[PDB]
């Protein structure tokens, strides 16, 4: 599993991998690891899937009552810190749950949350969580800028996220991409990583040590 | 079911709450009990009625010992004071004695007792205790005491005092005859005479109560071997009681 | 069961609570409780309501080793209250090993008289409570707090049987730069002048002062003995 | 009002407990107990042919040794006597030995003294007479009442015609305490009733209750016939 | 976790890392200011650690707002003390070390406290919190002085900065005094 | 009237008035008729509107594929009788893997309704209710009312101005005893029943409705133009 | 005399003392047609001072879901916490919009909890003394309107009003509604109305209206637009 | 426990406590509350009690429940205060769970909503309390006032008077304040308020007090010798 | 072990018509020494405890006797004496049979209205130790125990009990690790009350 999400002049961009694994068999490449807690807000998938589909569509619950109430969108700290809150609740219990919580309001501008299940909760510029983590934050460490262009940002976590399929085991299937500006998170499509990886070894020229 | 969580004891438009008024005047309408204060002791006095010829008086006593340094009489309305008496005994020990291995002074247990008695004029669906107290006690950092307790739960410390129907005239009788001297056999004598004008019927040793908090008795103790272990309290039998009229 | 509920915690059509007038009524008839605060120190003084039995050893009480006092109404109840207000000042104690401000304990203890005011169906107290203490803040205070569960800082005040003309006696007579012993001269004067009795005797007196010294440290309590309130008595003038 | 609960009146009286007392006497039977300084006896004075007259009776067996007898409503007498087997029971569960005839009815009285001075619960309308030989006082009657009072005697009577028999009993007394003779013991109490009342009481016009030092019984109808 | 104190003699200089533990690139700040005079620094277990601050924080806040009175240090330190002695007989324990700073101004004294999460509580000129004190108390010990001045106490936190850089980034350096609490840009 | 404050006071005659407010109120209720032969039970319903522009009130409610019931009265207390009824029927069939009796059904009510009846602090019930049902013994119609008393009926009809209805049922008791296969001449004969309690009104699309249970046939409820045929 | 005695007649006193106390509440209409439903209410300021931008009675229950409350508006407020958190609840448990009519059951369910639930308490010491109007749409019944009591039973209807002048505006209503109706005739007809049961000379801060539709939701208009209405309703008029 | 219902419906629909509680709120003391251009302002009327009250020690009658919000209130005293601590606490907790300071309408709510459940729930009478409820929103420069009522409902008003003669200042302000063009500065917002006042308490300038509450956290409660200065300066122009 | 995490020594001793109580001054984590200003000793009027073990159950335990003994003090109208202090000590340790507290308390004291020295020590669960000689507490309690059989003698005016005393301290924590790093002795008479710093090795 391989997930990561940064902010930019242009918002945020979130890219994330399909694969699950029980073991050494490989039970399904086409799971969805990036969840929809509403059309302003996205949440990343990590550690048990059950806790983090479960408790973010209840965030998104929570998030709607909010605005009913006080008839304006929550701010994306304020979500974070429920969840973090509830999820501190139930420390000791046997929760797994490591996610990223990605908005764009008009008040903080583009901010990401990473919220882990022992209560942790970290406001970020770039975060990559997952079996394949280094690799991937080696690429956005390494490409990284604040004045990236939209397509040029979204080219960049796909090929993140490529460079952690390639080399860890557990990690791979397909890519899907996100956009999160300041009306809402578009989305940008799957792709096979399979014939993603001779593509990019045809454009680049990287990847010499494999045989095409 | 039980729905009286609502008090009923409440003040009235004049400011006087009637049902501790009532339970006063249930008092007034009892039998005399006197206590008096010497140097040396303190002396509990009661009359013993029988309700019926037939009844074995012996089986109820009306003076209780609550320590083995403290004892109590009462005015008014007897299993009241029954039940209070079994209260005091068992706060005596639970709240004192398991904390700090010895007896209570008399002044904190009066207060104890003091605490239950208001409780009952505040608590809902419950009717106020229709009695008053009087309490003699000894101990080693205050000396004798004697206490009266009221069915508001208020108390006051007294030299000499009575409670009952013949409550005014004995009171009238001990102002008359207190001198900051006697000693206990003087307030034996004097509570033996003040008992005698307030007793329609017969006066002898089967229809007078009498207790003393005086000094140690070590006969009253059924081991030997402590030195540092005294029941104070004692009743006297009515042989003692016929020897002294 | 709903026959006997006599309804303690309901207005009247003028907006008042019946129970808490009645209580006050029923205080009016209690003996008279004064507290005069000096520029050095405080003075309570209380009347008792007696005879010819034992007296030195029920108006004045200790909470902690720098606040005291007086009680005017029903004597159990205000017991009640005083131990609730010393196991208030051991826990603030514990909690900030520091000595509680007197004001926070007033305002505890007010807090308690009103809850019986609004909610359940309980009687109120009916006591009326005099407060004297020190503390780093304010210096020396007095306060005062009634059935109703409000409580006012005050000068000088008095509660009792004879309010209206103790104040009226103590709204003059009375500076801002009195000293301890001017103060305890108006109060027995004033608990004199107001006195329904032939006389002022010792027998039916209690006296304590709060100050500085006296064998003591930053502030001492003093509670006074009978031989004392004598003491007292023949050297400011009353001479019974 | 204050006749409907128990509360205090203006004079300090409490109506319902005397109501209560009012209600003891619903039924006209009248019941003797007396000590022998061996034995206890009680008497009492059982008056439709649809009934079953064994099913009939105010007499009960609160433990092997403690018996009872009531004055009052059937209902309440039963409510008091499980109440008491309980309490006995839980008793000798609690401190290893037989419980004295004198604590359980102070335990009794301590009951209905909580019932006059709780509104929600209700004095009941009985008096309890508990006999017994205790193990360190001999023969032991007590009784209680409504009220919370319970006190020991030498002999006792309760009904509507307890008058006569109080008074026979304190002259004999006072002819000369206890009866020196438990058979003799019982037919001295039925000829104390039988002058007391009148007329000539049949087997089915009484029953018998007899304390021995481990044992509490009741005699049938033929040894009541026996005695006659 | 580098959490460290050094109390001169008219205020107070906390220190503390500005480092996280994975993959992120932030700047993190370990203090909550209890009161305009009283600092607290804290460092454990992730998520006890900032629920127990913030928990600490909204207490004190609201007994001034009660009061509109502010707590000296020594209250401060000794609430703290009796809240983590309570949770650590708790089911669930706070694994939280702390260190208060303040600047009492009825006494005009700066004063530092530091506690574990055991609930032991001491009074110390200087403090730490973690394995700072094993690489940073002989240069302490040998250099301290407490008639120093806010130049020589921030001279001295340099070196000992420095030394834990040897054996290893960055701190953030805090200052509470008579002028309330502030943050070193300069350093 | 000293004695109609609470439900735990008899009258001196032995009275119980809040029941009989109660069954009063039941009184003021539309007109519904039960009816039953040996193989299907029928209920006929005349609801009632606010106003024009208002929707009709509905009458008959489902507790269980073999089991309903029409209310006559309070309706929120229906609806709570109802819903105890459901929870019973599901209890029966999750741990019995049984179809619940109407007799026990009926037991139930009478149970849940004799205890608001005798304590302090709870109201009885202000509904009639007239229960159908099939079950291994037939067809079963039942009537409750908020005393707690059910019994057991060919027919009957509940509501104001019910007399009516009750007459004719009795009257022709024989024939529609014995409609069996023939569920529309059962519908038709409720219906003609329940004519006899209209006054100024006639039965319409609208104000009418209908349920029917049977051997074969689950409980169905029709209401608008389901009903026009048998108007 | 409790909460729950039935009086002679059959009736819970306090029921029908809660409908008298709704009886002395300001005047809400509301209009369904088949282009969506009309909400209107009058904003009784009580002086000059009141700032009338703070008096809401009309709230959103859910995008597709809208209310209108008239009496003691206090009580109101803990029943539109729970319709909300019961539309909130129904989308969590089942990815899906919950009907208008469920949403009505349920806050009727929630006003009986004075007596017996209708699960099987008693949260409240007395009934709610407010009556609402609930508009919304669904995919099954499209645009409805239901009128809902603290008795605990609730109506649909073509139109309602409630409130102060109720009885002549449901006069009106009975006479001018139609199933042809389009959405600014429901405006107009509710703005007209309105005007005629008012003591006060109708303008844009006197009164608010809102609507809902499928497309685009529940909405309460602003002030300019009311204001456009009123003089397109003056001009219509005269 | 206790759960009588006292909140209950009269045959004409009226809830006779909340009346009542109006009416307690009638007995007590003037409160006013003004909005300016930049700041809102609340003033006080002080009661004719005895001149031996210490002013140092006793409650203030405008209580700040945050940094940035205050309330005074009209009505029962420790009923207020009982609103004044679950404010206080509610708005730290709001402050602890969303990262941000309350907003006066949401403050405003939550009291309201506390005092609507004390008339609906069992066991309990109504608050004999109104309140009123100033400041300004978090990074935000737009004053705002609140009025609260006994029975829950609350409003948010540009200039609001409650207790006692409430009805004379009322009128007094709707002649006096101008929608279109509210007071300019602070000084003119406190020489309406105090105008307003003296309308119904002639008994001097010191029975009066005065309140400023400014954006960016700025309260202010003015000494008496400033009031007293407005007050001659009203008096002054008052004839000439 | 939590008594053995904090370290720490108590000891007290009976003279003539005097007592004395001396306690050591470390606290330390594991190894490392944190604070040589950590006193084990208090006194509530005239009764002195001296408490070793974890240092916040020291605290917790001084803080809860306050409590208790100013509350004693307000119903009582008088100080409380060493004898009752000792079964107050020993109830309040047995109301945590199970969750106790790891300490070592030790009371010393004199009555006042007999004169006569008193001391006492207790275990974790409020054991009550009774002795007239000496009692020992702490991580070096052994070496206490070799140095008090030894040097203690049946009647020492105070200025010889100082030395006996502080000479058994001292030479017991020189051979305990976690003990020592700095030294308090209290010599108490009726009327006076003498409190002395020690001069150590420190390390």
């Amino acid at each position: 599993t391989t997930t990561l999400a940064f902010r930019f002049q242009g918002g945020i961009i979130v890219a994330v991998d399909s694969r699950a694994t029980a073991g050494n068999w490989v039970a399904s490449q086409t799971v969805k690891k990036v969840i929809e807690i509403n059309p302003f807000l996205l949440g990343t998938m990590a550690g048990g899937a059950a806790d983090c589909q479960f408790w973010e569509t209840w965030l998104g619950s929570q998030c709607r009552l909010h605005e009913l109430r006080e008839k304006e969108r929550i701010s994306v700290a304020a979500a974070s810190k429920i969840l973090s809150n509830l999820v501190y609740q139930y420390k000791g219990a046997g929760l797994s749950m490591g996610t990223m919580i990605c908005g764009y309001t008009r008040k903080e501008g583009p901010t990401i949350y990473y919220v882990d299940s022992d209560g942790t909760r970290l406001k970020g510029d770039i975060f990559c969580v997952g079996s394949g983590q280094t690799f991937a934050y080696g690429v956005l460490d390494s490409n990284y800028k604040w004045d990236l262009s939209v397509e040029d940002a979204l080219y960049l976590g796909k090929r993140s996220i490529l460079a952690a399929a390639h080399r860890d085991a557990y990690s791979g299937g397909s890519v899907n991409l996100y956009h999160v500006t300041e009306d809402g998170w578009i989305y940008h499509g799957n792709h096979d990583v399979g014939e993603l990886f001779w593509k990019v070894k045809e454009e680049e020229g990287s990847f010499n040590n494999v045989i095409g | 079911t039980d729905r009286y969580s609502f008090s009923l004891t409440t003040f009235s438009p004049s400011g006087k709450l009637g049902q501790i008024d009532y339970a006063l005047t249930a008092v007034k309408q009892g039998v005399t009990s006197l206590g008096i204060k010497a140097t040396n002791g303190v002396v509990i006095a009661t009359e013993k009625k029988s309700s019926s010829p037939l009844a074995m008086s012996e089986t109820l006593s009306k003076v209780s010992l609550l320590t083995p340094d403290i004892g109590a009489v009462y005015s008014g309305m007897g299993p009241d004071y029954r039940v209070l008496v079994d209260k005091s005994r068992k706060v005596a020990h639970t709240s004192y004695k398991r904390i700090y291995g010895e007896y209570p002074p008399t002044k904190l247990l009066v207060s104890e007792v003091a605490k239950i008695m208001q409780e009952a004029t505040q608590s809902g669906g419950v009717r106020p205790f229709g009695v008053s107290l009087l309490i003699a006690g000894h101990d080693e950092f205050n000396g004798f005491s004697l206490y009266q307790v009221d069915p508001s739960g208020s108390y006051f410390p007294w030299k000499a005092t009575a409670i009952g129907k013949g409550s005014v005239a004995a009171k009238t009788f001990l102002e008359k005859r207190w001198n900051d001297e006697l000693e206990l056999e003087d307030a034996i004598h004097i509570a033996l005479l003040t008992l005698k004008e307030s007793v329609e019927g017969e006066f002898n040793g089967d229809t007078i109560e009498l207790a003393i908090i005086g000094d140690e008795n070590p006969d009253l103790l059924g081991y030997t071997g402590i030195p540092t272990d005294g029941p104070r309290f004692r009743k006297l039998t009515s042989q003692e009681i016929n020897d002294r009229l | 069961s709903r026959r006997y509920d006599s309804r303690t915690t309901i207005f009247s059509p003028e907006g008042r609570l019946y129970q808490v007038e009645y209580a006050l009524e029923s205080i009016s008839h209690a003996g008279t409780a004064i507290g005069i605060m000096a520029s050095d120190g405080i003075v309570l003084a209380a009347e008792r309501k007696s005879t010819l039995l034992e007296q030195d050893t029920e108006k004045l009480y200790k909470l902690n080793d720098k606040i005291a006092v007086a009680v005017a109404g029903l004597t159990a109840d205000a017991e009640i209250l005083i131990n609730t207000a010393r196991i208030h000042a051991q826990n603030y104690l514990k909690t900030y090993n520091e000595d509680i401000p007197v004001e926070i304990l007033v305002r505890r203890l007010s807090d308690i008289k009103q809850g019986y005011t609004q909610h359940g169906g309980l009687r109120p107290f009916g006591v009326s409570f005099i407060y004297a203490g020190y503390d780093d803040r304010y210096g020396y205070q007095l306060y005062t707090s009634n059935p109703s569960g409000n409580y006012t800082g005050w000068k000088a005040i008095s509660v009792g049987a004879n309010t209206s003309a103790a104040q009226t006696l103590l709204q003059m007579d009375y500076k801002d730069d009195m000293k301890v012993d001017d103060a305890i001269e108006l109060a027995l004067k004033t608990l004199s002048k107001t006195t329904d009795s032939s006389a002022l005797t010792y027998d039916r007196l209690e006296f304590a002062t709060i100050r500085k010294g006296a064998n003591d440290g930053e502030v001492y309590q003093k509670i006074f003995k009978p031989q004392e309130i004598k003491d007292i008595l023949v050297k400011t003038g009353i001479t019974k | 009002y204050d006749r409907h609960i128990t509360i205090f009146s203006p004079e300090g009286r409490l109506y319902q407990v005397e109501y209560a007392f009012k209600a003891t006497n619903q039924t006209n039977i009248n019941s003797l107990a007396v000590r022998g300084k061996d034995c206890t006896v009680v008497i009492s004075q059982k008056k439709d042919k649809l009934l079953d007259p064994t099913t009939v009776s105010y007499i009960f067996c609160i433990s092997r040794t403690i018996g009872m007898v009531v004055n009052g409503p059937i209902p309440d007498a039963r409510n008091a006597a499980l109440r008491a087997k309980a309490e006995a029971a839980e008793f000798r569960y609690k401190y290893g030995y037989d419980m004295p005839c004198d604590v359980l009815a102070k335990r009794m009285a301590n009951l209905s003294q909580i019932y006059t001075q709780r509104a929600y619960m209700r004095p009941l309308g009985v008096i309890l007479t508990f006999v017994s030989v205790d193990e360190e006082l001999g023969p032991s009657i007590y009784k209680t009442d409504p009220a919370g009072y319970y006190v020991g005697y030498k002999a006792t009577a309760t009904g509507p015609k307890q008058q006569e028999i109080t008074t026979n009993l304190e002259n004999h007394f006072k002819k000369s305490d206890h009866i020196n003779e438990w058979e003799k013991v019982v037919e001295f109490a039925i000829t104390h009733m039988i002058d007391a009342l009148g007329t000539e009481f049949s087997k089915n016009d009484l029953e018998v209750g007899v304390a021995t030092k481990d044992k509490f019984f009741t005699l049938s109808a033929e040894n009541i016939e026996e005695r006659l | 976790d580098i959490i460290l104190g050094i109390r001169v003699q008219d205020s107070v200089i906390l220190a503390s890392s500005k480092a996280v533990t994975g993959i992120s690139v932030d700047s993190d700040d370990k203090t909550r200011q209890l009161s305009p005079h009283t600092l607290m620094s804290f460092a454990g277990e992730a998520g006890d650690t900032v629920q127990f601050a913030e928990y600490i924080q909204a207490n004190i806040q609201l007994y001034s707002i009660r009061e509109d009175y502010e707590l000296s240090p020594q209250a401060v330190s000794s609430f703290v003390r009796q809240e983590l002695a309570k949770s650590i007989r708790s089911r669930r324990p706070y694994q939280v070390n702390v260190l208060i700073g303040g600047y009492d101004k009825k006494k005009n004294k700066p004063e530092l406290y530091q506690i574990d999460y055991l609930g032991t509580k001491v009074e110390l000129p200087y403090g730490a919190h973690g394995y700072s004190g094993f690489y940073t108390f002989f240069l302490l010990d040998h250099h301290y002085r407490p008639d120093m001045t806010t130049e020589e106490g921030l001279d001295l936190l340099k070196l000992c900065v420095q030394e834990l850089e040897k054996r290893m980034k960055g701190v953030i350096v805090k200052i509470v005094d008579k002028d309330g609490i502030r943050q070193v840009d300069d350093f | 009237n000293n004695y109609d404050g609470d439900t735990v006071t008899f009258s001196p005659t032995g009275r119980l008035f809040q029941v009989e407010y109660a069954l009063e109120a039941i009184k003021q209720g539309s007109v519904t008729v039960g009816l039953r032969s040996n193989t299907h039970a029928v209920l006929v319903a005349l609801k009632r509107n606010a106003d024009e522009l208002s929707s009709y009130q509905k009458k008959i409610i489902k507790c269980d594929e073999h089991m309903g019931l029409s209310l006559a009265g309070l309706a929120p207390d229906a609806r709570v009788l109802s819903n105890y009824l459901r929870q019973q029927c599901n209890y029966s069939s999750l741990v019995f893997n049984r179809k619940l009796a109407v007799e026990r059904a009926g037991h139930l009510l009478c149970d849940k309704a004799q205890k608001n009846t005798q304590s302090y602090g709870g109201r009885p019930y202000g509904v009639g209710l007239l229960i159908i049902g099939y079950d291994k013994s037939g067809a079963h119609l039942l009537e409750f009312q908020p005393s707690g008393n059910v019994t057991e009926l060919y027919g009957t009809a509940i509501g104001a101005r019910s007399q009516g209805a009750k007459t004719y049922l009795e009257r022709t008791l024989d024939t529609f005893i014995k409609i069996d296969g023939n569920p529309d001449e059962l519908i038709k004969a409720g219906v003609e029943a329940i004519s006899q309690s209209l006054r100024d009104e006639s039965l319409t699309v609208d104000n009418l409705s209908i349920a029917i249970v049977g051997k074969d046939t689950p409980f169905t409820i029709y209401d608008g133009e389901a009903v026009a045929k048998y108007i | 005399r409790g909460v729950s005695t039935f009086s002679p007649e059959g009736r819970l006193f306090q029921v029908e003392y809660s409908l008298e106390a709704i009886k002395l509440g300001s005047t809400a209409i509301g209009i369904a047609t088949k282009e969506g439903v009309v909400l209107g209410v009058e904003k009784r300021a009580t002086s000059p001072l009141l700032e009338s931008d703070s008096i809401e009675k009309i709230v959103e229950i859910d995008r597709h879901i809208g209310c209108a409350m008239s009496g003691l508006t206090a009580d109101a407020r803990s029943m539109i916490e729970h319709a909300r958190t019961a539309a909130v609840t129904h989308n969590l448990y089942y990815d899906e919009d919950i009907n208008v009519e469920s949403l009505t059951q349920s806050v009727c369910d929630l006003a009986l909890r004075f007596g017996e639930g209708a699960s099987g308490e008693r949260l409240m010491s007395r009934p709610f003394g407010v009556a609402l109007l609930i508009a919304g749409h669904d995919a099954d019944d499209g645009y409805q309107l239901f009128h809902a009591e603290p008795s605990g039973t609730f109506y649909r209807y073509n139109a309602k009003a409630i409130g102060s002048g109720s009885e002549g505006a449901q006069a009106e209503l009975l006479n001018e509604w139609h199933s042809s109706l389009t959405l600014k005739e429901a405006e107009l007809l509710v703005l007209k109305i309105l005007k005629q049961v008012m003591e006060e000379k109708l303008d844009e801060n006197n009164a608010q209206l809102s609507c809902i539709t499928k497309q685009d939701g529940f909405k309460i208009y602003d002030n300019e637009k009311t204001a456009e209405l009123i003089k397109e309703l003056k001009e219509k008029e005269a | 426990g206790y759960d009588r219902a006292l909140s209950i419906f009269s045959p004409d629909g009226h809830i006779f406590q909340v009346e009542y509680a109006l009416e307690a709120v009638k007995r007590g003391t003037c409160a006013v509350g003004v909005k300016g251009k930049n700041c809102v302002v609340l003033g006080c009327e002080r009661r004719s009690t005895l001149k031996l009250q210490d002013t140092r020690i006793t409650p203030s009658k405008v209580s700040k429940i945050d940094s940035h919000v205050v309330l005074s209130f009209s009505g029962l005293n420790a009923d207020s205060r009982i609103l004044i601590e679950k404010a206080r606490v509610e708005a730290q907790s709001h402050r602890l769970t969303l990262e941000d300071p309350v907003t006066v309408e949401y403050l405003t709510r939550y009291v309201a909503g506390v005092q609507q459940r004390y008339t609906q729930s069992g066991g309990v009478r109504p608050f004999g309390v109104s309140t009123l409820i100033a400041g300004f929103d978090p990074r935000d420069d737009e004053p705002k006032l609140y009025q609260t009522e006994p029975s829950g409902i609350y409003s948010s008003w540009s200039a609001q008077t409650i207790g006692r003669n409430s009805k004379t200042v009322r009128e007094f302000l709707e002649k006096n304040y101008d929608r279109k063009e509210p007071p300019a500065t602070v000084e003119e917002c406190v020489k309406l308020t105090v105008r307003s006042l003296l309308e119904v308490v002639q008994t001097g300038a010191k029975n009066i007090e005065i309140t400023v509450v400014k954006p960016d956290s700025d309260i202010v409660a003015l000494s008496s010798e400033e009031i007293n200065q407005y007050v001659t300066q009203i008096e002054q122009e008052k004839q000439e | 072990d939590p008594s053995s995490i904090n370290g720490g020594i108590v000891v007290a001793m009976t003279g003539k018509d005097c007592v004395a109580i001396a306690c050591d001054l470390r606290l330390g984590s594991q190894s490392l020494g944190v604070s040589n200003k950590f006193e084990k000793i208090f006194h509530y009027g005239h009764v002195f405890l001296g408490i070793t073990g974890l240092a916040t159950d020291v605290t917790t335990l001084n803080e809860m006797f306050r409590y208790k003994t100013n509350l004693y003090k307000l119903k009582e109208e008088r100080a409380i004496e060493p004898e009752t202090f000792t079964q107050l000590v020993s109830s309040s340790l047995y109301e945590r049979r199970f969750g106790p507290y790891f300490v070592g308390p030790v009371v010393a004291g004199i009555n006042s209205k007999s004169g006569k020295p008193f001391i006492a020590g207790f275990d974790l669960i409020g054991c009550i130790d009774e002795a007239k000689d000496f009692i020992v507490s702490g991580t070096a309690s052994d070496q206490l125990f070799g140095m008090c059989e030894s040097l203690y003698e049946p009647n020492l005016e105070p200025e010889d009990l100082f030395e006996t005393i502080s000479q058994a301290l001292l030479n017991a924590a020189d051979r305990d690790a976690l003990s020592g790093w700095g030294a308090v002795v209290y010599i108490i008479k009726k009327d006076e009350v003498v409190k002395r710093y020690l001069k150590m090795r420190q390390d």
